[PDB]
């Protein structure tokens, strides 16, 4: 399963990264390219470098997404997830670096599920 | 009569025919119980006699070795210098043993002045209660101290009444007769253990 | 006749003991007809790293021997 | 001369190194097969005592009669002289070639196998060296490759139980000053034993129970139970003395048995 | 021979690279399985001291029984056929051989030694035993990988892929190692370990590392040497207290140890007034 | 042979290029995960030395053992047919091989080498050693993406948007790097390392990088080279009391560093002049 509010930095950052990746995926359907090899190595230690830079260009991907429902749902989801954080840390401890990966994979598993995000959005 | 229980971690009672490399008995030795009683209170006028022995927990082996010397020291010598003598030796130790005993005693020929049955019995009860002895009874070797609690009947784990295996003929004691004071020379009485169901019973001559 | 290998082992402290090859397992000591098989066998034992036991002095010595046919 | 029964409990630990390697299975530290804790046979302690005494006193009345070359290089009359000459022989006894009854001469002191508080784990370092042992085949072609497998343990603790029996001290003449010497010995028995194999072995705590009468008053089982040593709750892997707790109970013993704290 | 028993505590660190590599797992620096701290077996440090002596003296009375390539058994035999050893019979022959060898090789005099291979010449325990060394706080290993631009043999000018040549060179970023050492007076009297040789030994440990450099080791150096000097032949008190007097601990601020200034060393000398002397050398 | 003993510190920076890339992690620069600092494995800088010599000397008595494409066993065997064809009878035949090799190939005479593959020819530790070198302050890698006009093969015959696969290039905006080097003497006496070789070596260090420019590296330089010179074969003073006298510090004003003007270099020469010497080479 996935903790809603584990609140340790690595987990939330991992969920954020997974969501961004899924956005990149649906934004460009005719593609296989993954931001994975692009930025896991960056994300482990110094997210302060990479996260904001990615955030710069999320809106373009979001708009290029064809279907409105997916876009607004993912928008609300990232609004929910970013609530926990308050400031991009510059360095991470070892357990933080690992838990970042655990969070990424839990988030990917949750997103790929068939209708969970739909239910949560419908609650909103 | 009297009923006592002994407990301890480790215990070996070496058969004769393997004395070179220790092969302990499965059960305790009827000869051994005599001396265990005598350890608490030795008088030169008391003759002990063991009647019933009860196992308590299932038998269990372990094995061990250590370094030994085999040269009895003599006056003409100065020392030993063990480096020139060592004979590694192995041992088959029983593990986690507690036993129950029913036994009594009678009087030797030299009854003496204070030959009161009652006073010996009373002081035996006293020493059993307070924990008094010449020396801590062994369990076949000085290094395995035992612990004895004077009880009436059925005050420990239920006895393991399970019918167990045979053991053939077994060591009984060592006669003192043909020896004067200080056991000049002795022979070896035997008996038949005959696999008592749970309570091994020592038959007198 | 039966060609085989004598095994010697030197321990610290001048003592040392002897035994053939092939006494490890249920099979008895192993027999080679030709000295060439024995030579190859010596070579392949010499090949690997040798892991000392306790109180062992140095690498063992093998010598070749033909035993009269059992 | 002593006239009262004595008991004591001894607590000692090994920092890093092997106390008593089994001479049956390589040289691994002895361990109880079905529980995971490591024995230390008494005879090792007795040997360390004999070595300490031989090394420290070096005069008459204090010879040992069971020596090790490394450190240095009608019947009743002879028996009494002999048991007056060697400290070891009158302390732990001996067995004569001939005498009263097969030569048995017991002596007061006794000891017991010293288990460990908690299950223990071993490490097997692999070890090598420069030069080949012998020119036999000379291992010239880089064949000096040989491995040694030296053993070690990370940390532990050890409980030992010891008795006396004054009646034997009677016929051996164990003077009380000898008993004081014995105490001092086991207190300082380790600073004069350092060898590569064992590593640092250290002595933690000594607790001495003394009775009032000759034959004693209270069965020693409770006397032992009074001292308790437990693992601290927090840690799951023991690494030092800090991880343990020692508790002493002097609430009832004060009747006729006195307690000391010589160890600490 | 020497007079007074000594004990001491020693503190050294590794800057970059592996201090000791397990021949069971590549060259991974030795590691405790549970606590995650690094281990440096004594024989390594002993070997380093032997090497320093080899470098520094080149004189008789200071040769070393163990060297880069020599037949031990030949050395024993050589020592065996000398006039004193020849004269005696077998029983005293071993002792004579011991005495000669102990006269010759400084190493055997200081540390232990074993010699029973050919013509047996006995065993010597040797005064200056020395313990393991541990690492204060768990360390991490950075598995580095490298490449060769040639190929060893002519078998393959070109590999199935590129030439494999993937070489690994492990390293460790930091960690303080401490060890504890003893010296015995009585055992010393047996082999004649004299005072001046102890002086040489102190000089050795103080300046031991600068003369051992290698590809894999990287920069090393030694920080602390604190010495407790007993007064009488027998002990003044158990050593454990003496060790516990000095201690090292992490400064509270950091959590990734990367230098000496991260750590803090404190020495206890208040109740010192006992006859034991504290002499400090490392600094 | 050199009659002194040298210890030195080295300071070099990188401007816009990957200094040496993980053979596994794609090609991204080698960084310290916990502290986020840079790494430059020694073998890289040493290999640059060897390339410099290859270009400069090109005769005999300065040939280099490792080449762009060669067979090592061939080089060993070729040495095995020198004059000492068998006259040393396998006892020092290997030793003769060592002497000949060290007679020719300056690489082996200076840095260590291993020649025991075929007909084993020996081992040399090497009078000169170098440490890993790492970054003063953290660095941040700027990944890129670039594109090639035409397709390599016909397997991806069709050309689409996802086609023309980009591939990447990595860079580092700035940095600075500290290197620590040691020179032995007693090891030098074995392989005849000579003073002239040392002079060549200093010129190799100061002028290494100009003669090595690739696509990836971009500009690199040499900011400083300081040499501390012992006065005895014996180590006069330990290493650290030397090295701490050359302290380089981030200036206060800037939070993000971009060029050498930011950093500050301090050389301390309080009293080491009495025996030790300090010579300035970098500037």
């Amino acid at each position: 399963g996935l903790d809603r509010n584990r609140q340790d930095i690595g987990y939330v950052l991992g969920r954020l990264f997974a969501v961004l990746e899924k956005i990149q995926a649906e934004a460009n359907p005719g593609l296989n390219a993954t931001i994975a090899d692009r930025y896991f190595g960056s994300a482990s230690s110094t997210p302060i470098a990479v996260f904001g830079t990615l955030m710069r260009l999320l809106p373009h991907h979001l708009n290029k997404l064809e279907f409105e429902g997916r876009a607004v749902q993912l928008q609300w989801e990232i609004r929910q997830i970013l609530e926990h954080c308050q400031r991009f840390p510059n360095h991470l401890n070892l357990e933080q670096q690992g838990l970042f990966a655990i969070g990424y994979y839990h988030e990917t598993q949750f997103l790929f599920t068939k209708d969970a995000l739909k239910n949560l959005f419908n609650e909103a | 009569r009297f009923i006592l229980e002994i407990s301890g971690d480790l215990a070996c009672f070496t058969r004769s025919e393997l004395k070179v490399e220790r092969v302990s008995y499965p059960v305790i030795t009827p000869a051994a119980a005599r001396n265990i009683l005598m350890a608490i209170l030795w008088k030169p006028a008391i003759r002990w006699k063991v009647l019933k022995i009860e196992i308590l927990k299932p038998i269990q082996w372990t094995n061990i070795r250590r370094n030994e010397v085999g040269t009895k020291m003599s006056e003409r010598s100065g020392s030993l210098y063990i480096e020139d003598n060592r004979q590694q030796r192995a041992s088959m130790l029983l593990k986690d043993v507690a036993y129950r005993i029913h036994a009594d005693f009678d009087m030797t020929s030299e009854a003496g002045e204070s030959d009161n049955y009652v006073k010996f019995a009373e002081m035996f009860k006293r020493r059993a209660k307070k924990g008094q002895y010449f020396h801590q009874p062994y369990l076949g070797c000085r290094e395995f101290p035992c612990d004895f609690r004077l009880l009436e009947k059925a005050e420990d784990g239920l006895p393991l009444e399970d019918i167990t295996q045979d053991f053939g003929f077994m060591l009984y004691d060592m006669d003192f007769s043909k020896s004067d004071p200080r056991d000049s020379n002795n022979a070896e009485p035997m008996f038949y253990q005959c696999k008592a169901v749970n309570g091994v019973i020592t038959v007198p001559p | 006749s039966m060609y085989a290998i004598r095994k010697i082992q030197f321990f610290y402290g001048p003592t040392d003991k002897k035994s053939y090859v092939g006494e490890e397992a249920g099979g008895r000591r192993e027999l080679f007809k030709t000295r060439a098989e024995a030579q190859a066998r010596i070579e392949d034992l010499e090949e690997g790293v040798y892991y000392l036991a306790h109180n062992e002095s140095g690498r063992p010595d093998y010598k070749i021997v033909w035993v009269r046919g059992e | 001369t002593i006239e009262k029964r004595y008991d004591f409990v001894f607590l000692f630990d090994v920092q890093d190194g092997n106390p008593n390697g089994d001479p049956d299975a390589g040289n691994l530290p002895r361990i109880d097969p079905q529980t995971g804790e490591g024995l230390v046979t008494d005879v090792c302690l007795k040997r360390k005592v004999r070595n300490f005494i031989q090394m420290t006193q070096n005069d008459e009345h204090h010879d040992i009669f069971i020596r090790e070359k490394g450190i240095l290089n009608k019947t009743e009359a002879a028996r009494q002289y002999m048991c007056s000459r060697y400290y070891d022989i009158r302390t732990f006894g001996a067995v004569m070639t001939t005498g009263k009854n097969a030569g048995q001469v017991r002596g007061p002191v006794q000891l017991t196998f010293s288990r460990s508080i908690d299950p223990i784990m071993t490490l097997e370092h692999s070890i090598t060296r420069m030069a080949v042992t012998n020119e036999k085949d000379a291992s010239e072609t880089g064949d000096n490759r040989t491995m040694g497998r030296k053993f070690t343990v990370p940390y532990g603790l050890y409980r030992c139980h010891g008795f006396i029996s004054t009646h034997f001290a009677k016929q051996t003449g164990f003077s009380e000053n000898d008993l004081e010497l014995f105490w001092q010995a086991l207190v300082n028995m380790f600073d004069h034993d350092h060898s590569a194999a064992r590593g640092q072995m250290n002595a933690r705590g000594l607790y001495v129970f003394e009775h009032s009468n000759n034959l004693g008053d209270a069965p020693a089982d409770s006397l032992f139970k009074r001292i308790q040593v437990v693992k601290k709750d927090g840690v799951e892997v023991v690494r030092s003395f800090d991880d343990y707790l020692v508790s002493v109970d002097d609430k009832n013993l004060e009747e006729t048995k006195l307690l000391r704290k010589l160890g600490g």
